């Protein structure tokens, strides 16, 4: 009876769909950049999640354009 | 509307080779094989804008679509192959590896020699149509032989090839009929450009780099 | 804090309070991500300042203090400690015990309105009243008185700043 | 092994690196004591030297006496410490001949042009492919300007003059909802967008361009404005910086090459980058493999973001079946509804009969049990009524006009009057099937007719697939067998299966004591059966 | 902002002609038809697809949005597609599963 799953909500009436895109994502992600490890690339790997609590800045311590592109070369050798 | 629609000109005269290949069969081939493509890529991509607009490596690595070929995928991986065979030929004889590709060669073939048995038997082996390739690897940092049948080329695999060799039928009739044993051997021996393979190792090696880096002592 | 905030566009501020950085932060407070006590600039107070206004005190419950004038801003460190006695734990008379210290520091001492750090020493003494305020069941049976209350400031505040 | 070859393997693999410490007085005066012992007299220089210099007035002695300044005392301690590498020269290959084409994707998704000028616009793009011949250019060099044909690329410039003037807004007003806060590679904004800019469809990989660098970031890499709303990213990783560092400094002019150019939306760094003038490809070693992209709220099937970012499929557990040799698939979904609606049908006008007053006065075809039935309120669980079992009695509630009672009326008529004639005969009347038997019939014999096809169609594909060597299953989806371990499955693989010391114990976990005992009521003489035969086969031996 | 027919490479051809109906055999074509129902379906080949009656929206397997096709269109599913197809009312098509080829 539930619909709140997509598959569940049927096409033709979608407001089951429009109610579960309606949901807010939930918060388990650290809102961070994932940074790997290479250490533990070669075996099972591990994440190491680098946010605004880890990094801070330090603040005030003290032409430019597409020139062009590359032609082919006759003398390509 | 039109893009790629340029045949690429060969970096020697189409009558250069002569004396092994005539200039009839490279008129041909390029003439009227290549010329079909293009006109054909240039159609497809007026159609849909979305493939219009890509690099002809991403253009094929997009139409190969893992696996699942699009019906774009053959006539640009046809001419991106014809014109790369064209360039990897040169009006020169090639019968020794350049320096730097000598070293890869050592380093994982173990000799020029097996190197170049290896590469005729696969190039024997291969049945059908189809093109051998001998690419650096990114993943291994290595160099390798591979045999793709048809249009397949191997930036589909994200590797960067080195050299190239047409298998399909067209390539060869005309001089020889049904001997690609020779074939192979002139394309060994008299008919390759080793330069052009260190040149694009050279370029290759901005993207996959084949060293060790310095470890400080500390 | 409650009633100055509705009385500014409290979604603004319950927006701001929620602000975390994407990427990296801008301060030590960020990193550390402790409870927000933000200071009202005199530009957002503007609209709600008249002329014949001398001080204006935004209470933020017996744990920070803001205090406005036309010459200096400034804010006034506290805390609360409810939980050293649980069972009783009514804060139902502090803001009372606050509004009676400072009114009385302000009949006693008259260069509150001029000095700053006259002002911020005595608003402590209505912080400590607050606090003591909040132990017992009953505004009017746990009012603290005057020895009490210096007693708690010396005791919570270091001899510079008392 | 040896320390340097643990070293080296450090250094490759999990990333070391002999990064300078910047240490206080206090800490290099304990790095520096405690290597001779505890409460022994210091008799090391170095040690002796940090004692002195823990007072400041024996460092301001010591700076005075240099005769370097405090500010160039302050630099003095971020000083790089060891081996540092020569500076790097560049060196150009040959001549630099250039064009300007239009780029493949300046149309931009949604927006409108002429064909006529866009024909002319992509024309640049058959005419890019002629070669010139390097070694005679200077030859051949006119320094008369004014003559040069561009009218292509100018054209070009004033189509994407008219889209900038249109959607700059629209693209600030964009950025500024889905983006928060301001970062290397995103859309410069607020006063950092001063006029004039290019936008991202006026680049393409393949132009050669120039800029300084704006920001160094040792994970992500080097960002470079290249005068853009976008700056472009360099990757370089993090051992590599150890060795860059003397060679790529904020505020450099360099020269780069655009390599991919991307969307803003699906990726960090719309625009990847590599750096022609300082090439510095001989330092760099460890590489990207995939794209940095942004994993958002809007996004909720991961599937979809893989697709759309490029990345392999999810990996899932491989299954031991052969999708070639599996039986075919003869059941209906219409099925269902269709015996749910016959029931019903029959119910309904089975309850006519029992009431012929209900049924005078209303006619078959039209009939209205309730106005406000509704199906979604027809679902619903009840477990009251149990007589062996208790269970959820999901009922189903057929609509009104979904029924046709005129063909059943008919076919109810017709079959009590064969009924009583063959009771008038002497036998009970039988019918092997009815109309809505024989319509579900026909959906599942249609089922049955596309799942042949299908598979007739599947193994010719797998023929020609495995003729031309293209793969059959798609590659990334069906990974590891087994690679990922720990998992829980008693396969007795992993030993995770109950001890093979008897098994005796199965209170514990699948005890079969409830079946015995449920069988034993039903039946109590668990005898020897003198017949055993499967159902099916019953009803045919009845049957034949 | 990406139509889920390109996310998917689902190519679908509004529309036809009546040309384009008599090229590849179309009137030669298996017929299938269904009423209301959900069927989840994989795809082990391509599949070309000429609804003629009824309208068919399909969602992705996992996903939060659906593909409409109407009785105008030519629909080609690719290989490995995982999709769930949903139906209100009369739909009748004609399909033909293809190899690698045409
Ligand atoms: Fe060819």
């Amino acid at each position: 009876d539930n619909g709140s799953d997509c598959t569940n909500i049927n096409p033709f009436s979608s407001i089951y769909s429009y109610s579960k895109a309606k949901i807010q994502q939930s918060i388990n992600q650290p809102q961070g950049t994932i940074h790997t490890l290479l250490n533990r690339n070669k075996e099972c790997q591990s994440l190491i999640i680098l946010s605004a609590a880890n990094c801070s800045r330090m603040g005030p311590f003290k032409s430019l354009g597409p020139l062009g592109t590359s032609l082919p070369i006759e003398n390509f050798y | 509307v039109f893009a790629y629609y340029g045949l690429k000109t060969p970096p020697y005269k189409l009558d250069a080779l002569e004396p092994y290949m005539s200039q009839k069969m490279l008129e041909v081939h390029w003439g009227e094989h290549h010329r079909s493509y293009v006109e054909a890529l240039n159609k497809q991509l007026e159609k849909n804008d979305i493939l219009y607009g890509c690099t002809m490596e991403e253009l094929i690595k997009v139409t190969y679509n893992n696996g699942n070929p699009l019906p774009e995928f053959s006539d640009a991986a046809q001419v991106w192959n014809h014109d790369f065979f064209w360039e990897s030929m040169q009006p020169g004889g090639g019968d020794m590896p350049k320096l730097g590709l000598l070293q890869q060669i050592e380093k994982d073939f173990g000799s020029f020699t097996n190197f170049r048995e290896k590469f005729t038997e696969a190039a024997l082996a291969l049945f059908g149509s189809g093109w051998i390739w001998l690419v650096l690897k990114r993943e291994e940092k290595r160099l390798a032989i591979v045999k793709t049948s048809n249009a397949v080329n191997p930036l589909v695999w994200n590797d960067i090839p080195l050299i190239g060799l047409d298998l399909w039928e067209h390539a060869y009739y005309l001089d020889y009929k049904n001997d690609k044993a020779k074939y192979v051997n002139v394309f060994m021996n008299h008919l390759v450009s080793w330069d052009a393979a260190l040149g694009r190792m050279a370029r290759a090696q901005a993207f996959v780099n084949l060293g060790e880096p310095k470890i400080p002592v500390a | 804090r409650q009633e100055l905030e509705f009385l500014l566009d409290e979604e603004h501020y319950e927006r701001k309070r929620n602000y975390r950085p994407q990427y990296f932060a801008e301060n030590f407070e960020q990193t550390k991500q402790r409870r927000d006590y933000y200071h009202y600039t005199p530009a957002e107070i503007a609209p709600l300042w008249h002329d014949g206004l001398k001080l204006l005190f935004v209470t933020d419950g017996t744990l920070r203090l803001h205090y406005y004038s036309p010459s200096f801003d400034g804010v006034v460190v506290g805390t609360e400690d409810v939980l050293i006695t649980p069972f009783t734990c009514d804060r139902t008379g502090s803001g009372d015990a606050v509004v009676a210290g400072i009114m009385r520091k302000l009949t006693t001492q008259p260069e509150m309105y001029h000095d700053q750090d006259v002002l911020e020493r005595q608003l402590r003494f209505a912080i400590a009243a607050g606090i003591i305020s909040q132990w017992t069941i009953g505004a009017v049976r746990g009012f603290p008185t005057e020895s009490a209350t210096q007693n708690l400031k010396e005791q919570v505040y270091v001899p510079s700043m008392w | 092994e040896s320390e340097e070859e643990a070293r080296r393997k450090n250094w490759v693999d999990r990333g070391w690196a002999p990064w300078e410490e910047i240490l206080s007085p206090e800490a290099n005066f304990a790095r520096k004591s405690l290597n001779e012992g505890e409460e022994v007299a210091l008799q090391s220089p170095e040690a002796i030297e940090a004692f002195k210099m823990l007072s400041p007035n024996y460092r301001k002695k010591k700076i005075s006496d240099m005769g370097i300044t405090e500010d160039e005392y302050y630099a003095k301690q971020f000083e790089i410490k060891g081996e540092i590498p020569e500076p790097l020269s560049t060196m150009w290959a040959g001549p630099l001949v250039v064009r300007h084409v239009p780029p493949r994707d300046w149309p931009p998704r949604g927006w409108e042009v002429d064909k006529k000028e866009l024909e002319f616009i992509r024309e640049t793009h058959k005419l890019q492919s002629v070669r010139v011949d390097y070694d005679k250019v200077e030859e051949m060099v006119k320094m008369e300007t004014d003559d040069m044909g561009l009218d292509r690329y100018k054209m070009f410039l004033k189509q994407y003059n008219e889209w900038v003037a249109a959607n700059k807004d629209r693209l600030e007003k964009e950025s500024y909802k889905y983006d928060q806060d301001y970062y290397p590679g995103r859309r410069k904004r607020g006063k950092d967008y001063q006029d004039g800019m290019y936008e991202l469809p006026f680049y393409y990989p393949g132009q050669i361009c120039a800029g300084k660098v704006t920001a160094i970031h040792l994970y992500q890499g080097a960002f470079v404005d290249i005068g853009g709303v976008h700056d472009g990213w360099v990757p370089i990783k993090r051992n590599d910086w150890y060795w860059i560092r003397h060679h790529i400094k904020v505020g450099m002019h360099v020269i780069v090459e655009i390599l991919a150019k991307r969307d803003p939306y699906r990726f960090r760094f719309p625009i990847e980058m590599r750096f022609i003038d300082p090439n510095i490809d001989h330092l760099i070693f460890n590489r990207f493999d995939f794209a940095p992209i942004f994993h958002r709220d809007e996004d909720t099937n991961l599937d979809e973001l893989r697709r759309d970012c490029g990345r392999q499929p999810l990996p899932r557990k491989d299954p031991g079946v052969k999708v070639e040799e599996e039986p075919l698939l003869s059941n209906h979904p219409y099925v269902d509804k269709l015996w749910q609606i016959h029931n019903a049908e029959q119910m309904i006008l089975d309850d006519m009969e029992a009431n012929p007053v209900k049924y005078k006065g209303k006619n078959l075809t039209e009939l209205t049990d309730d106005e406000d039935f509704d199906e979604e309120n027809r679902i619903e669980y009840s477990k009251a009524y149990y007589k062996k079992a208790l269970l959820p009695k999901m009922i189903t509630k057929v609509s009104v006009k979904e029924l046709d009672l005129e063909a059943a009326f008919a076919e109810r008529q017709h079959h009590n009057k064969l009924r009583m004639e063959a009771q008038e005969r002497g036998e009970v009347y039988k019918i092997p099937k009815l109309r809505r038997n024989i319509e579900m019939d026909e959906y599942d014999f249609i089922h049955w007719r596309r799942s042949l096809e299908e598979r007739e169609a599947m193994l010719r594909d797998i023929s020609c697939r495995r003729a031309l060597g293209l793969p059959l299953e798609e590659p990334g989806r069906y990974v590891d067998p087994s690679a990922f371990g720990k998992d829980q499955y008693d396969p007795d693989s992993p030993l995770y299966r109950y001890d093979y010391w008897g098994e005796p114990k199965n209170s514990e976990k699948s005890k079969q004591e409830r079946m015995t005992d449920v069988h034993n009521k039903s039946i109590v003489g668990k005898g020897t059966v003198w017949y055993e035969m499967a159902y099916e086969d019953a009803v045919k031996e009845r049957m034949q | 902002e990406k139509p889920l027919e390109e996310l998917y490479n689902v190519r679908v051809e509004r529309n036809v002609t009546k040309d384009r109906l008599m090229e590849l055999g179309v009137p030669r074509w298996s017929m299938w038809k269904t009423g209301k129902c959900k069927l989840p379906w994989d795809w082990h080949v391509d599949q070309l697809v000429y609804i003629e009656e009824g309208e068919v929206r399909v969602v992705p397997e996992g996903s939060q949005r659906f593909m409409q096709f109407v009785a105008g269109d030519l629909v080609r599913y690719p290989k490995w597609f995982e999709a769930d197809l949903y139906f209100n009312d009369f739909y009748q098509e004609r399909y033909s599963f293809r190899a690698y080829g045409d």
